[PDB]
């Protein structure tokens, strides 16, 4: 679902660090968000992404 | 930017840099105290730097200043980005010299086939990440409002307008938005957005600056 979601920075050009979660590393990773667009794999902080995303919390 | 050059050091005295954790947006200075950027790039609290070159190293001429005041446009959609355009008062007003100066609202709309100036500290490549420490600039047409239409079916609002080059290679990108599009001395677009950097058919999309100077006029004195 939102969890394997491709990170996607969207069609706006602004640089906002986010998280997402990356089925590979079985883990969550950062990102630089575009602002507006892309998908619901996109996180404030670690611990949210991780908390929603992944694993046994 | 995507396939342009380094600016020289004095050169753009208007261009500005916004930081809250780090610089994440430009913005252009438009008086002493205002400084004009894009409502994508919304944030609560906002530091503005202007006289940057290189925004890693203190160079001795710049001046931080927080906003005190942080205005998006009353209509800006978030589903469609029309009207993405914002309004930031500087807590206190810069001081005006060499190396920190206003640039001229437009007067008239922005005329196809103008060269015009787009600069930032934007991403440089399409497809990869090279984020520059000095400050890079673009000369790039206007665009037809067709070929802004044909690149961008169902999507091209009022408030939209197209720079650059069809054939790609040469755009702005990710850490650009906000920043100024100057034709023959007078700010017409604020970067917004694009499908992708520098692709081909895929020109950069900025807000016409001209369709606001009513609106930026009138919030400036309501916040006097
Ligand atoms: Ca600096």
């Amino acid at each position: 679902e939102v969890c394997s979601e491709q990170a996607e920075t969207g069609p706006c050009k602004a640089m906002i660090s986010r998280w997402y979660f990356d089925v590979t590393e079985g883990k969550c990773a950062p990102f630089f968000y575009g602002g507006c667009g892309g998908n619901r794999n996109n996180f404030d902080t670690e611990e949210y992404c991780m908390a929603v995303c992944g694993s046994a919390i | 930017i995507v396939g342009g050059y380094t600016c020289e050091e004095n050169s753009l005295p208007y261009q500005v840099s916004l930081n809250s954790g780090s610089h994440f947006c430009g913005g252009s200075l438009i008086s002493e105290q205002w400084v004009v950027s894009a409502a994508h790039c919304y944030k609560t609290r906002i530091q503005v730097r202007l006289g940057e070159h290189n925004i890693k190293v203190l160079e001795g001429n710049e001046q931080f200043i927080n906003a005190a005041k942080i205005i998006r446009h009353p209509k800006y959609n978030r589903d469609t980005l029309d009207n993405d355009i914002m309004l930031i008062k500087l807590s206190s007003p810069a001081v005006i010299n060499a190396r920190v100066s206003t640039i001229s609202l437009p007067t008239a709309p922005p005329a196809a086939g103008t060269e015009c100036l787009i600069s930032g500290w934007g991403n440089t490549l399409s497809f990869g990440a090279d984020y520059p420490d000095e400050l890079k600039c673009l000369d790039a047409p206007v665009l037809t409002q067709a070929e802004c239409k044909a690149s961008y079916p169902g999507k091209i609002t009022n408030s939209m307008f197209c720079v650059g080059f069809l054939e790609g290679g040469k755009d702005s990108c990710q850490r650009d938005a906000g920043g100024p599009v100057v034709c023959n001395g007078q700010l017409q677009g604020v970067v917004s957005w694009g499908h992708g950097c520098a692709w081909k058919n895929r020109p950069g999309v900025y807000t016409k600056v001209y369709n606001y100077v009513d609106w930026i006029k009138d919030t400036i004195a309501a916040n006097s």
